[PDB]
């Protein structure tokens, strides 16, 4: 936002490198639980993953994206600098917590 | 007063167009086997390609995808060769299958296709008024429905 | 739907040379009193000339989304159906025929192709068998190459 | 029938360097009356330079 | 097309093929129309050897 | 890729660095660079040494 520069998050890729590349097909559906701007920090669903280029570069390959604007925000701005929760779901129903911030 | 002004552009312009009701194409790797015990000529299995619960096809298959001999215990294409391509829905193997643009974001998702064979056509072989074999006309789904009420299956 | 995102990218320059060649000419009368009457008369001539040069240097950057639909078939539907006997009697090589209506307008009527007929069908059974998934009813024509369509308004 | 409907977005950016360079001449000639008979003659000349 | 410049090759493999025989008819001549040869494929492969 | 660019050169060998398993960082000029040629009998030979 060049008015505040408050900088708020559209979404996050994960990186592909030479040894994740099976252990990240083997994850869809990652749940989020963020910061919203005027609602506080909630879970805001479970979506798929979405598979886009690694930094929008063409050249570089398709990895995990959890595209947040997808989410269950009420159109609200998720803050940086938050309380960010971030599940990887299994096929198993099991999650675990892959990315944590304070 | 007098002005001369010299110019020069370059541009750079990337394009990206999607048809949201055939957004990809699949194609599905297949091979038959036969656990009974008589042949089957001229295989024609009618299969369905299933997402979640949602139907993508059922093709049965065209000349292309014809198995000729199918003996007990074999496979086709045989074993050692590669499985076979089923790549076109229609009759005269011209069109192919499409997927729409929310079933291709799942498959990208990670979520996977399934074949399920719901028939199979094909022939026996019987001997006419010579002592030549012949298999056209000799259908086998005349007597799958006879076989099936009268039978144990084991 | 066939959907766009296209993005430019355009970088210029331009040079201008300029020369102006500007003449003045004037009078100026003055009458007054300091220390009694007097009076002047000033008559100036002058000429300019300036010579100029500018350089400019652009870039921007562009982005289109596009969005083209058609109103005769904005749409393709696709039926998932399961046949089913309570009679007495097998029927071989099923083959029926169904509308799809949506209010009181029947959209399509649709005899079964070689993709979706059943080949046995017991009494008491069903096609596609318990167990299996529905079959995709998703063609309009002989020879399953053509889709089935709806309006803007259905 | 076929319906479209697009929308788009620039943003450009410009610079522009100039640099004049103007001379000027002239010459003023006055005659009057100031507790008698007058007279001038002014010959100027100048030289600007922006950027 | 990607693999086929990075020079990669494509495979050919036949999996079948269909032919027919000649026979005789009630009459001298030859008839192959009909005599297709994958009525006896599965059961001369059955009873066989291959050398 | 085409030499160089150029349309009317030959299509050859290009390595696109910027499709490697780098995180997006840019491959320094002048630094220690490696490229290595692989025959299909997975035997590497050193093609191209900077230092």
């Amino acid at each position: 936002n060049p008015s505040t520069g408050n900088t708020y998050i559209n979404g996050m890729y994960f990186a592909p490198t030479q040894t994740n590349k099976e252990a990240l097909d083997y994850i869809q559906k990652y749940r989020v639980e963020a910061t919203l701007q005027y609602s506080g920090f909630k879970d805001i669903g479970t979506k798929d993953k979405e598979m886009r280029n690694y930094l929008g570069d063409p050249n570089q390959p398709k990895t995990n994206y959890v595209n947040l604007r997808s989410y269950f925000t009420g159109g609200e701005n998720i803050m940086t600098y938050k309380k960010l929760r971030i599940y990887a779901i299994t096929p198993d129903d099991r999650e675990l917590l892959v990315l944590s911030v304070d | 007063s007098t002005a001369v002004q010299d110019s020069n552009g370059e541009s750079w312009n990337t394009g990206l167009s999607i048809n949201k009701g055939e957004s990809a194409y699949i194609n599905a790797n297949v091979r038959y086997y036969n656990t009974g015990t008589a042949p089957m000529y001229k295989v024609t299995p009618t299969t369905n390609l299933v997402l979640d619960g949602d139907t993508l096809s059922t093709i049965k298959a065209q000349e292309n995808q014809i198995g000729n001999n199918l003996s007990p215990g074999d496979t086709y294409p045989k074993k050692g060769l590669s499985p076979l391509a089923l790549n076109t829905m229609d009759q005269f193997s011209s069109r192919l299958i499409p997927i729409n643009y929310d079933q291709l974001k799942k498959l990208d998702a990670g979520k996977q296709i399934k074949l399920e064979t719901t028939q199979v056509s094909g022939n026996f072989g019987t001997k006419n008024s010579s002592g030549q074999i012949v298999t056209e006309g000799n259908s086998w789904s005349d007597y799958i429905s006879q076989i099936d009420s009268i039978s144990a299956s084991i | 739907e066939h959907a766009s995102t296209d993005q430019g990218k355009t970088v210029s320059r331009a040079t201008t040379n300029s020369k102006t060649e500007s003449n003045t000419a004037g009078v100026s009368v003055n009458v007054g009193y300091q220390n009694g009457f007097t009076a002047n008369v000033t008559t100036n001539y002058s000429h300019t000339t300036d010579n100029s040069t500018a350089v400019q240097d652009s870039n921007g950057e562009s982005w289109n989304t596009g969005l083209s639909i058609n109103k005769g078939e904005s749409a393709y539907i696709n039926a998932n159906v399961r046949y089913y006997n309570t009679g007495t009697a097998p029927m071989y090589k099923v083959t029926p025929t169904t509308n799809l209506v949506l209010d009181g307008d029947t959209l399509s009527t649709i005899k079964a192709q070689e993709n979706q007929i059943g080949n046995n069908l017991s009494p008491g059974d069903t096609y596609p068998k318990k167990g299996l998934s529905p079959l995709a009813l998703n063609t309009m024509d002989q020879f399953s190459s053509r889709l089935i369509p709806i309006n803007y308004d259905q």
